[PDB]
RNA sequence: CCGAUAACGAACGAGACUCUGGCAUGCUAACUAGUUACGCGACCCCCGAGCGGUCGGCGUCCCCCAACUUCUUAGAGGGACAAGUGGCGUUCAGCCACCCGAGAUUGAGCAAUAACAGGUCUGUGAUGCCCUUAGAUGUCCGGGGCUGCACGCGCGCUACACUGACUGGCUCAGCGUGUGCCUACCCUACGCCGGCAGGCGCGGGUAACCCGUUGAACCCCAUUCGUGAUGGGGAUCGGGGAUUGCAAUUAUUCCCCAUGAACGAGGAAUUCCCAGUAAGUGCGGGUCAUAAGCUUGCGUUGAUUAAGUCCCUGCCCUUUGUACACACCGCC
């Protein structure tokens, strides 16, 4: 009934790898994670039924515990395929969305795997060009110079 | 139907015939005297009215050259047989028809009479057949190598507003010496009648 | 402001308030139906200019001796 | 009985100084019931100051682009803020904002280019239209200003801006900017 | 050369297969209407067409 | 004048004041509850909201833009 | 049955339009046919805007075409059949005529 | 008392929206497409459909059934048009139907109140030209 | 005292109709209603646990204000600005699946039948309905 | 234009003219446009109305089985002339203000003499000369390029946020396009599947008949956010799914989930603009197998300032000076 604020309220908390700050909403909060987003925040929320409306400061050890494992196994609470991010992975083809500095090394990976494939697109990588095949005449040099 | 084309498609397609027509005719018959097409579009069958001023040189040995442009003209356009006819008619006071003295004046500068003296000539024949005014410009390789106009103007001569679009009769024409190409524009003021 | 009339209607009023004076009077919603008939204008436009101006010469005739 | 905005009756205001009562436009004809009377204010000279000033208001307060058509929510803005005017002086907001313009209007003003002499060159006398409508301008701008960048809404710092100008406290940017006027028209006399 | 490749690329589609009625350019064309024509060529023909200055 | 800090939720030294002096002032909307009582300003309209369920705060708008409350009248 | 007649006349000009309606229902009014009123479907304004130079330089200056395509249409009645009643056209160049019956 | 026939249409107009007014006598009604003249959505301008209203008397309008059916424009000009048809076909019933004492007394009311609300605005729109974005403004133009 | 839904506040009388709908638990919903956008434009999930509540009620709504709409034509009706990034901004449909299912659903509950051409309009038990709660909530606005 | 007058009489340009916008309850008409009225209905009220309230529900050219043209369409016409009044003016040409009036300066189109070494030979089976013409500079096919980036400039788009963003509800347009001579490629309603892009069947429309009563955006009303590089901004970048095409890599386009970079209102300079105008805001057309940050138009919301000046930038007329006439970017 916004009163004052709870004892067990944790201003910081520990998620993952990241830290996070509690005094903003937990959908809004849980988005700093890297690898979740607006979207995958609020649905992950509405998967583990908390409220939306409490802050993530208030949310209590084992919703947090809760949510994390909602976020790290999607496919388990009917999460559809299409909403993840490592869609039919270039490795072993697993639907997952990977959150973490996990998705850092999936990142590196698809771009060292360009490098060594020696394909278009990693050796723009490598020369820290674009990729997506735009022009480079007059954009960018913020980058250069 | 779905098989007739719609409205503004069968108008601009008439246009275009118009056009294509027009402009095979004036390539054609420059030389015998042409001056416009009319034509009156029945379903049953059209009818094409060649205004022209050698008329007789037009019709061919016993209408043979109408014949073969009435051939002609039915086969590029897919009318049904016997559904095209061609006729000719002989303008009146020829004097006043602006395309016409183009064909003339040309035809003296490919003869070889002077610039001058053949501007001067088709200028007093369109005032004695009777205008409100005429302006006659030749501009190219005159003389020199350096491009020149000649401008010869006498009487009335409107140039804005609506009214020169129906008081005043307007050719351009193209000469091809062996300098290159002299341009000839006429401008012929009509004069007003309740006829 | 900007109205100025020019010879076209100035030329044509002064003839036909010659011509057409003892017809002609201080309506200007009489005036423009006699230049229906005392002559042919091509415009609307033009004949209620020169009827404008024609009541007003007319006014002016009526005190001073005008050109007309 | 027109009562702007259902309430605030109009024949209840008084303006207080000569030069400005023939361009406060408040009273008698002058009372709408709405801010939104679009009746081609700008056809002639001296046209809108038949213009009713709860409308001028309203059209000087829609600037900088991101809002320029948006009249209605301008309308809106002008009526929270008289809400809020009421209920911090507990007297007529019409009078509160005809003080305002009173107070905020300059007096003298800078002119001539003559190769910039002192400040901008000559000191010049205002006429009361420039008055008004300086006055209408240098409210909406301390409105504008005070409420960009923060949590204040506009209707607030409208509101402010109207009262620290109608008690002349020189906590108003439209006071600031009037008294530097005339601080330089004085230098530039 | 033979049959099998002289017109063989597919001219189903884009500025290759779309020329102007008149001067045979793949340019400026105006395929309103059904026109097909150059851009120059309607000022050429528009008048003959039936397409005035009103405004 | 940096950074605000507002706060998210209340305490007991800010719910303390909020009901000790908040139904003093005349003027009473989220912004100036927010800057007077450096809270965040969507916890000032649910405490706004929450003084008028119990009764002693009267609003007067309620607009989406803008909200706008008084206090009770004495007498 | 008895038949009905239909008579759409699409043309460029209104005079010419005009001239085509008014001389049909004259005569149709003659010989006591029901006319009914000469009905006139939106003027169809065909718009083209080029350049009106041919290089694409100068000061970017547009030519406007405008083609104006009106339509009319008339309905005959009667209790004899009409097409043995009225077969010619009396039209000039300019306008086209589109005589439909109501099965279609 | 059932006098047929007893109704006028008057139509109001600003930037393209046309609301055509049918009054009717019969009890004081007015209504705008099938709904009522407070429930308009933009409760904005209330007052400037409630104008006429205000101004005249509910004495006034106590003996019309209107029904107003508005067709064109965008909101602010479907409100102008709805409050002028009103006062128009108000007018006109009360010309058509009961004395110039009474019809002079309403109208120059309504028309020293708001002009607008018996004579249409001529102002619609002006063309685009092809030099700028819109009817008077130019694109942008450089010398280097 | 004959009161319609036009002589009523609609946005009002969506709230209420959507609460019509909650009370009575015949609606059917598709599962993946907490997943999915409700068009293509918008960025975010609908903050409402009871979207689908209030869409059905909205599209019976509009059913009642025009008959004859079909799939597309409620697209059309809930389409909005989409703001494309630093494209210039455009109109976007609604989500076909979802006008679909919510026409459906209505279907389903008896307040709307197909016409006998395409689209579908309000049964009379559907109106029966709607003006029940529109005296409902003229009742409400008026104590 | 009035007048003075060694000039008089004219011609072009300006104007006049054409289209468009504003008014006509006046005329002509309307099942490919409607409005009223009536009859069937459907729902609410029912105490009790009942000629009660709503209906873009069905009918009354499905020909004997209603009228009318206000709304819509478009023709003929009318209407505005500085015409009426007051003042200024030689009391001339005209000017200012006011009344009545829809309208007292609506926008465009066209547009003189003379000229530019302005642009186009890459629009043309317009064209002189010159070059090439079979190992071709002809033409066709395959591939690449026209996009390539230490950098500078121009037209723009998106923004820097709370006058805001997100979520939901409600609510209003006008231009105008739409199935192809060649030429293959149309606008799309409705039903079903999918979360979306889309896919699958059935239609309708060559068109005031179908899309379509164009349920547009902004705006309006409720929700959350709270002055932070934040739910502002969406650049960059990974993965996945579709559509077009013969082919998508140097990503054609579209969809989904991730990344949230600069950017906190911008120096010197400088553009455009006077009323439905600037601006906000979308929708059409052109290009288009695929497509708009462009352009051409349309509507919607809708102002601030001004009714002046020659200061800057220039322009016109007269007088004036000149060693200029390639004409001051001159000359010397
Ligand atoms: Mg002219
Ligand atoms: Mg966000």
């Amino acid at each position: 009934m916004s009163l004052v604020i709870p004892e067990k309220f944790q201003h910081i908390l520990r998620v993952l790898n990241t830290n996070i700050d509690g005094r903003r909403k937990i959908a809004f909060a849980i988005t700093a994670i890297k690898g979740v987003g607006r979207r995958y925040a609020h649905v992950v929320l509405r998967k583990a039924d908390i409220d939306l409306t409490k802050r993530a400061g208030e949310l209590t050890e084992d919703e947090v515990e809760r949510v994390i494992t909602i976020m790290q196994n999607p496919r388990q609470y009917k999460i559809p395929d299409w909403f993840l991010n490592r869609q039919k992975d270039v490795k072993d083809g697993k639907y997952s969305q990977v959150l973490a500095n996990g998705l850092d090394n999936k990142l590196r990976e698809d771009l060292e795997r360009l490098k060594k494939i020696r394909a278009h697109r990693g050796l723009r990588h490598f020369w820290g060009l674009r990729v997506r095949g735009q022009h480079t005449k007059t954009t960018g040099r913020r980058g250069r110079t | 139907m779905a098989v007739q084309i719609s409205k503004k498609r069968k108008f601009v397609a008439d246009g275009i015939f118009k056009a294509e027509l027009n402009e095979f005719l004036t390539r054609e018959l420059a030389e015998d005297g042409y001056s416009g097409v009319e034509v009156r579009v029945t379903p049953t069958r059209t009818e094409i009215i060649i205004l022209a001023t050698r008329t007789q040189n037009v019709l061919g040995e016993k209408g043979r050259r109408i014949r073969e442009l009435t051939a002609v003209v039915q086969k590029r356009f897919g009318f049904p047989e016997g559904s095209v006819e061609l006729y000719a008619e002989k303008v009146a006071t020829r004097g006043l028809c602006a395309i016409a003295q183009a064909e003339s004046l040309r035809y003296k500068l490919l003869g070889g009479l002077a610039v001058r003296r053949a501007c001067y000539g088709v200028l007093r024949f369109i005032m004695e057949s009777g205008a409100k005014g005429c302006e006659v410009v030749v501009s190219g390789k005159l003389r020199g190598q350096r491009a020149k106009s000649m401008k010869f103007v006498d009487g009335l001569m409107i140039h804005s507003g609506d009214p020169v679009n129906y008081y005043v009769d307007t050719a351009v024409r193209h000469v091809l010496l062996r300098q290159g190409v002299l341009g000839i524009k006429v401008k012929i003021m009509l004069p007003w009648d309740p006829t | 402001m900007g109205r100025v009339r020019t010879k076209t209607v100035k030329k044509a009023a002064r003839v036909i308030i010659e011509k057409y004076y003892t017809r002609l009077g201080n309506d200007f919603h009489t005036n423009k139906r006699v230049c229906e008939e005392i002559a042919i204008i091509p415009s609307k436009k033009l004949r209620n200019k020169i009827a404008g101006y024609v009541t007003h010469l007319m006014k002016r005739i009526q005190r001073g001796p005008v050109r007309g | 009985d027109i009562k702007l905005f259902g309430k605030w009756s109009t024949d209840d205001v008084q303006i207080n100084d000569i030069s400005l009562q023939d361009y406060i436009a408040v009273k008698e004809k002058y009372a709408k019931y709405l801010p939104h009377s679009a009746g081609r204010y700008a056809a002639k000279r001296f046209r809108k100051a038949q213009c009713p000033i709860v409308e001028r208001l309203t059209n000087s307060m829609m600037m900088h682009g991101r809002n320029n058509g948006k009249k209605l929510m301008t309308v809106r803005i002008v009526k929270h803020a008289f809400e809020i005017i009421h209920l911090l002086t507990g007297e007529n907001p019409l009078q509160v904002l005809v003080n305002a313009i009173i107070n905020s209007g300059p007096r003298e003003d800078s002119t001539r280019i003559g190769r910039a002499g002192t400040v901008r060159r000559q000191a010049v006398d205002v006429s009361p239209l420039r008055r008004v409508n300086q006055a209408i301008w240098l409210l909406c701008t301390g409105a504008r200003e005070a409420a960009f960048r923060n949590i204040k809404t506009i209707a607030e710092c409208l509101a402010d801006e109207l009262i620290n100008a109608a008690k002349g406290s020189s906590n108003s940017y439209a006071i600031k900017k009037k008294d530097e006027l005339e601080r330089v028209a004085k230098s530039n006399r | 050369g033979h049959q099998q490749l002289y017109w063989s690329h597919p001219r189903k589609f884009g500025q290759g297969s779309r020329s102007c009625r008149v001067c045979s350019n793949r340019h400026g064309l105006i395929r309103k209407y059904g026109l097909n024509m150059c851009r120059q060529c309607f000022r050429q023909y528009a008048k003959d067409i039936g397409f005035i200055k009103l405004d | 004048r940096d950074k605000l800090n507002n706060l998210v939720l209340f305490d007991k030294a800010t719910y303390d004041k909020l009901c000790k002096e908040v139904p003093n002032y005349k003027l009473i909307t989220p912004a100036v509850v927010s800057e007077r009582l450096k809270i965040r300003g969507s916890l000032a309209r649910a405490a706004l909201q929450e003084l008028l369920s119990k009764g002693l705060i009267k609003l007067v708008s309620k607009h989406r833009a803008q909200v706008i409350y008084t206090r009770n009248t004495k007498g | 049955a008895i038949h009905r007649i239909r008579i759409t006349l699409t043309s460029r000009n209104v005079k010419s339009l005009e001239k085509v309606c008014a001389d049909l229902i004259r005569g149709a009014k003659e010989k006591n046919l029901k006319v009914k009123g000469p009905v006139r479907m939106p003027t169809k304004t065909l718009r083209i805007t080029t350049r009106k130079t041919p290089c694409g330089e100068g000061s970017k200056t547009w030519d406007r075409f405008q083609m104006r395509i009106h339509k009319r249409l008339i309905d005959l009645h009667s209790p004899s059949e009409i097409v043995k009643q009225i077969t010619s056209i009396s039209i000039e160049p300019g306008v086209e005529v589109e005589v439909t019956i109501a099965d279609a | 008392s059932k006098g047929p026939l007893q109704s006028v249409q008057v139509f109001g107009r600003k930037k393209t929206a046309t609301a055509v007014a049918h009054c009717k006598r019969g009890n004081g009604l007015i209504k705008v497409n099938g709904r009522p003249l407070e429930m308009i959505e933009p409760r904005t301008l209330q007052y400037k459909l409630l104008e006429p209203v205000l101004l005249l008397g509910k004495e006034r309008f106590a003996g019309v059934d209107i029904r107003v059916r508005v067709k064109g424009g965008g909101h602010v000009a479907q409100i102008y048009a709805i409050r002028q048809s009103i006062s128009k076909a108000l007018v006109a019933y009360y010309q058509k139907y009961v004395d110039e004492a009474s019809k002079k007394e309403i109208k120059d009311i309504l028309i020293q109140y708001d002009r607008t609300l018996l004579v249409a605005d001529p102002r619609r729109c002006e063309s685009k030209k092809f030099g700028g974005p819109g009817a008077r403004a130019r694109y942008q133009k450089s010398y280097r | 005292p004959g009161v319609t839904v036009k002589d009523v506040n609609q946005q009002e009388f969506v709230r209420a109709l959507a609460a019509f709908l909650k009370k009575s638990g015949k609606l059917k919903v598709p599962e993946w209603v907490d997943t999915v956008k409700l068009a293509k434009h918008k960025e975010l999930a609908p903050y409402d646990e009871n979207w689908f509540y209030t869409r059905a009620a909205s599209t019976a709504r509009h059913l009642y204000l025009r008959g004859g709409a079909g799939v597309g034509s409620m697209t059309k009706i809930y389409g909005g600005r989409q703001r494309n990034g630093v494209m210039p901004s455009h109109f976007s449909r609604g989500s076909k699946s979802v006008a679909r299912r919510v026409l459906q659903a209505l279907e389903g509950l008896k307040m709307v039948e197909k016409d006998q051409d395409g689209g579908r309009k309000l049964t009379p038990q559907g109106q029966r309905d709607l003006d029940r709660i529109a005296g409902q909530v003229a009742a409400a606005n008026k104590k």
